[PDB]
């Protein structure tokens, strides 16, 4: 007998474009059908265009793209959250399903031309305005300067509309003002709770003549080295030649907000050729805190602070390094890009992610699974190695100790820890899977790459397997659905799927199958995938010299700019003198900067599998419901789990 | 290596008027490039440094200009004093260098010579060797033909000529003919005659002297 | 006042050596530097090396690398060209001047020179000039001096000690078949000045310490 | 001199901006290689440094991007870098440092540096004399000059340095500037803190509100004084005392089961639970999908509730019993509110009012009861015996006016059947005692717009405590008689007696359910359920707020609205004055005055952490050498950690070579090697650490300065002190042979300092009579006076010369009558040239520049331009020598008395 389906996203955004997916499995020629969407609860239509008809041409399965407008039972009703419902009519059968509605509409950046600024002075930014596809709209923003303590001082009210979505403002800061840290918060009329930041310092200064660097040997203290921790100091005048001068190192221990100084580490080094090493001893260290236990500082971090006087005395500058993790590891293992479940009497693929204590990733580090040896592979470039687990029919959660084995370490500098993966449970336990496998080499649109799809099921029934419906979500939206079809006896095909831009940041591969067999039940049957692309610009922008470089230019003159651009994008600039980041260097706007925002505003919260079919659609951020019955759990969180 | 070109290697052309030398290079040199100037026998002169900043004492109609690959020294109007050779100077590369030159010839009015005959000094004989001089005085232009004749006989071979470099102030040439015959072959022949051909002159001037006699 | 004066040319066999000497005045050696340029008979200037009196250091056109070399006394504030290994195509003018810095990153144009000493490079003999008179022919009348036989360049030839510079034109010197150079210097003054006004031709060559004053007049016959 | 640029053809460096080329430039040129390139002129500021150009793209199809920063460094071999502070206080000497770099490889440089002169800064640098030095700098390296001035001269000021290089076309110049400032600080202080309140005291005649100025009469001198105002909106608007609790509620979902009046029993919390949570938007919390299976509890209700249905559409206990008049009407009532919900039959709902108005009804119109229901308790107050035919008249009508939007031209005569049961129970409606057959006929009557009078004034009143309708007994009668009376506030639109009614449901947590609790169920929901829709949006906050300021032109009537994001403003006064502050109607808001002054000083400004002595004095026995000796402590009985002491020299002196050695060798003390192997003339700047120093004693050190350079005036040298963690903390003081706190001599009396480094009146020869009477006729001069020394007053800071007017040669500006005495003023240092003695006349001209003080506090400045000379007495003239002089002068009175100057 028939089944009919829809698939949308978890979360529907406003004004923006979101796609639904619409299937009629075991069909028979021509089924109009009829997309409509109602506020909730009680019904007022908001949507109800989109008609379609899946015919036997395109295998029964095709699509509607509908918007939601902002209108006035959402703008003024906020706090609690809100909803819609998605309602499909295939002839005569009604499909239908309630759906979370998010109020954010897209994305706002706010760029300042300097990180910090003098009393007097103007403070230049501009907005730029995007829905969530990173592309520019035409909305209207509203705009709040705010002094340190909270106060609005200057307001505004523009549209971006005819602007390419760039807005240039400014705003002359007063003599007599609060000195601090002021903020820049501007968000999108329709959406007041989705508010975006952008601080900026204000102080009395001028700018140095000199940069200070303070790098330590390692990027952390292994509480038992008895060397110390080894800093070294570099000064550098702005225009590139070395400083000569003197330098008074201290250091610190930072518990949280707590910061001790430690007066008896204090040291007068001479910079000679720009350079100079200081050392803390661990002696120091540990008779400068009141605790005997060495081991409690492991968790706690260590700061520098560097003071640079020149030899004439004419000016001098402060810089200093924070966050020196005090450790007993080298390494930090995280289970933060493996799926937490697997499919039962089939090898679990535990991802490994070694990185060292300030986040980086790790590299020919090896890890192996506590009770085996060998059991291993040497972490790669991206800092994850694969352990293949095999495992049992049981539904027992599989309990994982990891180890790293790096070999000139001893035990004690090992790092370890531990993970539960759950099993995914079938239907009527019916034992029949869908397993999707792809390999883990950093994608670039351009390359492909080949997903494979294994039919896990038993003889009897596998007959009935004519397809797989796969849907790739990026960027918190449908970007594509598909169909991998599979003909009789193919237990594992697979599809060579291309890369594009699009697919920037990340995306995730969600696949599924459904039939009769195990009993007189409509079976269905899931599994999704999160691949990680590198995060380059969609277009891509360079700023050189076309001045016959090699020369250095002089004060006054003339110099020729090469933009290497997209073609027919408008392009905005900015010079700073490098002595303003001697002095603040934070809240700069970067390009990984944006996608870190993307990527943090995904609805989907697992890298890939699920406790059940309706678990591997939810946690990959999409809805699944049919006219049989079978549906996702109601998602009434706008944020993920924890 | 960084290649330089001066153009044009000589050039003519009339007091008051607007001359314009070159300098060219293979790649780009900014403004490191300096003129001078320099006269017949004396050291040379700085008049534009910095590609266009004019050397302090030289003249207004002095002027320099160009950056990059291209530098023009211009005199705006000529005056005869600006009889010389000019160079350009780079100093942007390790070593410095300058380039080939531009001899620049002032242009007047046609001026005959005034045609002088020296005989052998009383002294100069008792050396064995007689030596006869013929002095084409401040002409212009430089063509002339000088011929000697003894006893009307005419005869090459026997005879050097120098040129003066072109005065500063009226910008004209002379000329020196020099006869050179042994004592003997001197004391045989009688009457030494020195026949000047130039554009000025109507029709050849000669000059002559007959030998001892007064 | 900032002036420069060259010293120590003269005659050398090929293959032979010889220092030239710069006397650098009326500014501080020691913040400056000094080039040497050359110029062979009628031809183009080459500069030949810097050198940076402060602490010594120099550079050389490869025309002349593992050949020359320039040094300085920097309390008698003279530079110093010694020439080595010596060739014919060495013989040429040489100048020192003094390098100033114009713009910014080390362009430099060269402001002072000095007056030049000629280096020649020849096999032949050190000859001092026979000097004639050229006797005036009975309203203005020409007289002169003939130099003649002298080897190597230069010969200086002035007038009553300089004080007559009027309309005298002292002519290029030319390389007789002998191998020795022989020049003519004539004045052209007014005939009237003949019988009161005396005059007498400067020779005097370098080279062969030969020095000649001699008294040009007419004839008696 | 010669061989050098000169200084007025060096044009300085300028342009120092720390940010610029905030620019766009749209790519239009077509795409080679699927990239489009524009090349861009841009030209590089003055600034020797590295800059940092960041470009950020956007595209309609490629979104947004961000370039990699771009790096240009710009540099030149020979610069000045001019080391200003953020600002400077006036008329207080500071030190500046110059700083040269030579990045040549091989070559020192001779540069000649100077200081210009600037009028707002008193400096060795003068009107007519320069300020220069001749340094030699080394290769790959740098050298300090100090300059010490002193600010004369509030606001942005300009300093500019130049140099140029010997024996090279090589020059620089930089011209920054710094903000020099007053002394006191900035000082927050509120007048008023009111609130905005109409109806609350501000009363029918639209609050009226009076706010006086600031008082600033402990202000110094010329600075601003901005007024601040805070305009808050402190919101309970949006008149909305939050919701019942979602999760106290869950009791309520009742599966209704039963006959025909247990059905309506459980079927009651149910469905107002629904019509509660649909309106407030509580279903995120409670749980979404619960309403897909709660709905049909209610279906479930009304499929089985049709089942009691009687053939003459009406409704009762059993099928076999009488039907029940008010059943058949409550029916309609939870039918009408549940028609939004489930899908209601048309023949239903109207079909049960048909029945009523026809078969139900008396003469006068009293909806009488026929059969009571065996589960008296659901009734609620109606129960009660007492006056069961005016609240039983009104119930009845009320499901009639609920479902009146749908049953109109079914039931024919049903406008009627409203109108006379509202003749009946307005009539009556001043004959009821308890207060909750007032309100159950109070919401029947305000429904049609007949409330009005002594029947809403006893509909208002019979609320004890202006807030609930109680009654004696049984305290869910008091609820539910409430709260049809606030479905009866809500429709009369009278926002003033609402709040209270609802503050009090809050405050009494009823969540229905679990007996006889039927009414007080369906009515407290269903009236905060209707709440929150009439209750206002946008309240109001609606002050119209007109400020006068008597220095101002005009009012600003700033209006005030519950709606913009902001709800604060804030005006910039420039002078302190008195305005009104008029308010007008509703809201809420705060409502401050904050100027902001300087204040003097008080003496603890100046070294704050550090105790700084300094002194120069001559050597013992042996061109010229003297002993600097700087001694210093920390203020705290405590030892301060690691101290510079940064020396700078007096010009032409240099520290003894040997005696510093020694100094750094001892212990506690530091000086770097790179210090020591400088040379001896190239060493005018100095560091000397300190490990240490307290507040026990005095930390004193003292070394051998010789003279190597000579030169005139000399400027002073200057030692400073800080502490490594904090340079702000600084104590610096001056040292100079012949000045002792080594400072320049300036001239300051109150507010502003005159620069009197200028030589002490007009110079001395001739002292010819044409000579006079030209140089009294300069342009400047505004007086010519013979005066007599009446009393000579002196002082260390300026000598008080009062002079006596004799004859007013020339008169000016100041207005002076002959026989009045005017002050004149000079410097300690000008004594001793000047011998101004008692009673001697004198015969003094001066500028309008030297003019010190307001009116009539106006003295003479003796200033550079000033001449005075000596008169001798008027028997004293007839004398030998000075005869010559005294005619002189008086021959110098006539023609300046009777010709006076030609202008
Ligand atoms: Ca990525």
């Amino acid at each position: 007998s028939p089944m009919y389906s829809i698939i949308t996203p978890n979360i529907l955004r406003l004004e923006s474009e979101e796609t639904m997916v619409l299937e009629a499995h075991d069909a028979q020629g021509d089924v109009p059908v009829t997309v409509t969407v109602h506020d909730f609860p009680g019904k007022k239509l908001v949507l109800s265009s989109e008609k379609t008809v899946l015919t036997p041409a395109t295998n029964h399965m095709g699509n509607v793209t509908f918007t939601i407008p902002a209108n006035r039972e959402f703008k003024s009703e906020k706090g609690r959250n809100k909803f819609v419902t998605v309602q499909a009519t295939f002839g005569t059968q009604v499909v239908e399903k309630v759906v979370l509605v998010s109020l954010q509409s897209g994305y706002l950046f706010i760029q300042t031309d300097k990180t910090i600024y003098t009393p007097g002075s103007t403070v230049l930014y501009r907005i730029f305005t995007v829905n969530h596809k990173l592309l520019p709209v035409g909305r209207t923003v509203m705009v709040n300067i705010e002094n340190p303590e909270g106060i609005p001082v200057k307001q505004d009210s523009l549209s971006s509309q005819n602007q390419l979505g760039v807005l240039p403002l400014s705003w002359d800061i007063p003599e007599l003002v609060n000195m601090g840290q002021w903020k820049i918060r501007a968000y999108y009329e329709n959406s007041p709770q989705q508010v975006f930041s952008t601080e900026f310092e204000v102080k009395e200064y001028v700018l140095p003549s000199f940069e200070v660097i303070v790098e330590p040997t390692e990027k952390f203290y292994y509480i038992y080295n008895e060397k110390g921790l080894e800093v070294t100091i570099t000064a550098r005048f702005l225009y590139g030649k070395k400083v000569e001068g003197t330098a008074f190192v201290i250091f610190g221990i930072q518990d949280g907000e707590q910061r001790i100084s430690l007066p008896e580490s204090l040291k007068r080094i001479p910079i000679e050729d720009g350079s100079g090493e200081v050392v803390l001893s661990r002696k120091v260290l540990l008779d400068g805190v009141q605790n005997p236990r060495a081991e409690d500082l492991v968790g706690k971090s260590l700061y520098v602070s560097a003071t640079v006087i020149l030899h004439s005395g004419s000016d001098m500058v402060q810089a200093e390094r924070s966050g020196i993790p005090i450790v007993t590891s080298p390494y930090q293992i995280h289970f933060t890009k493996t799926p937490k479940y697997f499919k039962p009497g089939m090898p679990f693929d535990l991802m490994v992610f070694v990185t060292n204590p300030d986040g980086s990733p790790a590299y020919r580090v090896p890890v192996a699974v506590q009770g085996e040896d060998t059991v291993q592979s040497l972490t790669q470039g991206d800092g994850v190695a694969k352990l293949s687990i095999n495992t049992h029919p049981s539904q027992k959660p599989l309990s994982i100790t990891v180890r790293t084995k790096k070999q000139e370490l001893s035990e004690a500098e090992q790092a370890t820890r531990t993970m539960q993966a759950l099993p995914y449970s079938t239907v009527g336990n019916s034992n029949n899977y869908l397993h999707l496998s792809v390999l883990r080499t950093e994608l670039r649109p351009g390359e492909t790459l080949n997903v494979n799809f294994l039919l896990r099921m038993d003889r009897a029934h596998e007959a009935k397997i004519r397809y797989y419906t796969y849907l790739i979500m990026n960027k918190g939206r449908l970007l594509k659905a598909g169909r991998q079809v599979r003909e009789p006896g193919q237990d594992l095909v697979v599809l060579p799927l291309s890369i594009t831009t699009d697919f920037i940041p990340s995306f995730r591969l969600v696949a599924y199958y459904t039939l009769i067999g195990a009993s007189g039940q409509r079976e269905v049957v899931a599994d999704s995938v999160w691949v990680d692309v590198k995060d380059s610009c969609v277009g891509s922008l360079v700023v050189k010299s076309g001045q016959s470089e090699d020369r250095q230019p002089v004060p006054g003159q003339q110099m020729t700019l090469k933009i290497e651009g997209d073609h027919g994008a408008r392009v905005v600039l900015v010079a700073v003198d490098k002595g303003v980041f001697v002095l603040n260097k934070k809240n700069k706007l970067t390009q990984s900067k944006i996608w870190d925002v993307v990527e943090k505003a995904d609805i989907g919260c697992t890298p890939g599998s699920g406790k059940d079919y309706a678990g591997v659609f939810s946690d990959a951020g999409l809805t699944f419901t049919s006219s049989s019955g079978q549906q996702t759990a109601q998602r009434a969180e706008l944020q993920c789990p924890q | 290596d960084i290649q330089m070109t001066q153009s044009p290697s000589s050039l003519s052309a009339s007091v008051g008027d607007r001359v314009t030398i070159t300098c060219r290079a293979s790649q780009d040199v900014s403004t490191a490039v300096a003129w001078y100037q320099q006269k017949p026998g004396k050291a040379p002169k700085l008049l534009i440094y910095s590609a266009s900043f004019l050397y302090s004492g030289v003249p207004s109609r002095f002027s320099g200009s160009g950056s990059g690959t291209d530098f023009t020294l211009t005199i705006s109007s000529l005056q005869p004093e600006d009889f010389a050779t000019y160079y350009c100077q780079q100093s942007y590369a390790t070593l410095p260098t300058f380039e080939q030159g531009t001899k620049v010839e002032i242009k007047r009015t046609v001026a005959a010579p005034s045609v002088f005959i020296f005989p052998p000094s009383d002294e100069q004989l008792k050396s064995g060797t007689a030596s006869v001089v013929c002095l084409l005085n401040n002409f212009y232009p430089r063509e002339a033909k000088v011929q000697w004749k003894v006893d009307n006989a005419l005869q090459s071979g026997n005879s050097q000529e120098s040129v003066t470099e072109q005065d500063s102030k009226d910008s004209t040439y002379s000329l020196s003919s020099t006869l050179t015959l042994s004592k003997a072959d001197y004391e045989k022949h009688k009457v030494y005659a020195c026949e000047v051909t130039h554009q000025g002159l109507s029709s050849p001037v000669t000059k002559s002297f007959n030998r001892g006699e007064c | 006042e900032v002036q420069l004066v060259e010293s120590g040319g003269g005659l050398v066999q090929p293959g032979g050596s010889l220092r030239l000497s710069c006397a650098a005045s009326g500014f501080s050696f020691t913040s400056s530097s000094v080039s040497w340029v050359r110029q062979a008979p009628g031809k183009g200037l080459e500069w030949v090396g810097l050198i940076y009196p402060y602490n010594g250091f120099n550079y050389y056109a490869d025309s002349v690398k593992g050949r020359f070399t320039i040094s300085a006394n920097t309390s008698k504030n003279t530079a110093y060209l010694q020439m080595n290994s010596l060739r014919a195509e060495d013989t040429a003018v040489y100048y020192c001047a003094r390098n100033a810095l114009y713009g910014s990153g080390g362009y430099y144009a060269m402001d002072y020179w000095g007056q030049g000493t000629l280096v020649t490079v020849s096999s032949a003999s050190t000859k001092g000039p026979s000097v004639f008179p050229l006797a005036p022919s009975s309203g203005t009348a020409a007289l002169g001096c003939l130099v003649k036989d002298y080897f190597p360049e230069p010969v200086t030839v002035s007038w009553n000690s300089g004080a007559l510079t009027s309309g005298v034109h002292t002519f290029p010197a030319v390389l007789q078949s002998s191998g020795l150079y022989s020049l003519s210097s004539v004045v052209t003054v007014p005939s009237s000045s003949l019988g009161t006004q005396t005059y007498i031709c400067n020779v005097n060559h370098k080279p062969s310490n030969t020095k000649v004053d001699k008294k040009v007049e007419p004839k008696s016959c | 001199d010669e061989d050098i640029i000169a200084e007025e053809n060096i044009v300085s460096r300028s342009e120092f901006p720390e940010s610029w080329l905030w620019n766009v430039e749209d790519l239009k040129e077509p795409p080679k290689n699927g990239i489009s390139t524009k090349l861009m002129n841009i030209f590089l500021k003055d600034s020797i440094t590295t800059w940092e150009i960041l470009a950020v793209s956007m595209s309609d199809k490629k979104g947004i991007c961000v370039a990699d920063p771009f790096e240009v460094t710009v540099m030149q071999d020979f610069f000045i870098d001019l080391r200003l502070p953020y600002s400077v206080v006036r008329n207080e000497q500071v030190e500046i440092r110059a700083v040269l770099y030579n990045y040549r490889q091989n070559q020192e440089l001779k540069v000649r540096v100077e200081l210009l002169h600037n009028p707002a800064f008193c400096s060795l640098a003068t009107t007519k004399r320069r300020h220069q030095q001749t340094v030699t700098i080394p290769p790959k390296s740098s050298l300090s000059v100090p300059y010490v001035i002193v600010p004369l001269k509030t606001g942005l000021q300009e300093v500019e340095v130049k140099a140029a290089v010997y024996h090279h076309f090589i020059s620089d110049g930089v011209r920054k500037s710094l903000k020099v400032v007053p002394e006191g600080i900035r000082m927050n202080k509120t007048v008023a803190v009111r609130t905005l309140d109409p109806e609350r005291l501000g009363r029918e005649g639209v609050q009226k509100e009076d706010i006086p100025p600031a008082d600033l009469s402990d202000q110094v001198p010329d600075t601003e004084s901005e007024t601040r105002i805070l305009l808050q909106g402190t919101p309970v608007a949006q008149m909305t005392e939050d919701a019942v609790d979602a999760e106290r509620l869950k009791h309520l979902i009742v599966t209704p089961s039963g006959c025909g009046e247990q059905n309506m029993i459980g079927m009651t919390p149910t469905v107002i639970a629904v019509h509660y949570l649909d309106e407030t938007e509580q279903w995120e919390k409670f749980g979404l999908e619960k309403r897909q299976g709660a709905l049909e509890l209610i279906k479930k209700g009304y499929t089985q509730q049709l089942a009691f249905r009687q053939p003459s559409s009406a409704f009762a206990a059993f099928v076999k019993r009488a039907p029940s008049t008010w059943l058949t009407a409550y029916v309609v009532k939870v039918f009408s509110l549940a028609v939004n919900l489930i899908a209601i039959d048309s023949q239903v709902l109207c079909g049960a009012v048909k029945w009523l108005i026809l078969e139900k009804q008396k003469p006068d119109g009293v909806f009488q009861e026929d059969a009571p229901v065996i589960h008296q308790e659901m009734i609620g107050g109606l129960r009660n015996n007492n006056e069961k035919d005016m609240a039983l008249t009104a119930f009845v009508l009320i499901s009639l006016q609920e479902a009146k939007d749908i049953c109109e031209e079914q039931v024919n005569s049903l406008p009627g059947s409203i109108t006379k049961a509202g003749d009946f129970l307005e009539a009556n409606y001043m004959n009821l005692q308890r207060s909750y057959t007032v309100a159950i006929a109070g919401y029947a009557l305000a429904q049609m717009g007949r409330l009005k009078g002594p029947l809403l004034n006893k509909f208002l009143t019979t609320a004890k405590d202006k807030n609930r309708w109680e009654d004696p007994g049984k305290q869910l009668y008091n609820v539910e008689a409430t709260s049809y009376a606030l479905l009866a506030l809500l429709q009369l639109k009278d926002f003033d007696f609402v709040p209270p009614v609802v503050r009090w449901l809050n405050e009494q947590r009823y969540y229905g359910g679990g007996y006889g609790s039927t009414q007080a169920t369906f009515m407290v929901f269903q009236a905060l359920a209707q709440y929150q829709k009439d209750a206002p949006d946008h309240q109001e906050l609606n002050l119209d707020v007109s400020l006068q300021l008597p220095s101002r032109s005009s009012k600003i009537t700033h209006r005030i609205h519950w709606e913009s994001a902001s709800l604060l403003r804030s005006e910039e006064t420039k002078e302190n004055e008195g305005f009104t502050v008029t308010a007008e109607g509703k809201g809420q808001g705060t409502l401050s005055v904050v100027t902001m002054y300087h204040a003097k000083a008080k003496d603890q400004l100046t070294c704050n952490k550090f105790d700084l002595k300094v002194t120069i004095k001559p050597a013992p026995e042996t061109k010229n050498t003297m002993i600097l000796e700087i001694c210093t402590r920390y203020r705290g009985d405590q030892d301060a950690t690691m101290s510079i002491l940064d020396i700078s020299m007096m010009t032409g002196f240099a520290p003894d070579t040997d005696d510093l050695k020694q100094l750094a060798n001892g212990v506690d003390r530091y000086i770097s090697k790179y210090e020591l192997d400088k040379a001896f003339s190239d060493r005018n700047t100095l560091i000397i650490y300190l490990d240490k120093v307290s507040h026990s004693e005095d930390d004193c050190l003292a070394f051998k300065v010789h003279q190597y350079f000579n030169v005139e005036l000399i400027q002073p040298g200057a030692v400073k002190v800080y502490a490594y963690y904090n340079l702000e903390e600084s104590c610096t003081r001056f040292y100079h042979p012949e000045k002792e706190d080594g400072k320049l001599n300036k001239l300051c009396r109150d507010e502003l300092c005159r620069c009197a480094e200028e030589n002490c009146f007009i110079q001395k020869d001739k002292v010819t009579l044409e000579e006079r009477l030209d140089k009294a006729c300069e342009p400047g001069v505004d007086y010519v006076y013979k005066t007599r020394l009446v009393k000579v007053q002196l002082s260390n800071d300026f000598d008080e010369y009062i002079m006596a007017i004799e004859q007013t040669i020339k008169s000016g500006s100041d207005e002076v009558q002959v026989g009045q005495q005017r002050t004149f003023i000079s410097p300690i240092k000008c004594r001793e040239a000047l011998k101004l003695e008692e009673k001697k006349h004198y015969l003094m001209w001066g500028l309008s520049s030297d003019f010190w003080g307001e009116k009539p506090n106006l003295s003479y400045i003796i200033g550079k331009d000033t001449w005075v000379e000596h008169w001798p007495e008027e028997d004293e003239c007839q004398d030998e020598e000075n005869q010559k002089q005294c005619q002189d002068l008086g021959a110098f009175t006539e023609s300046m008395v009777v010709f006076g100057c030609p202008n």
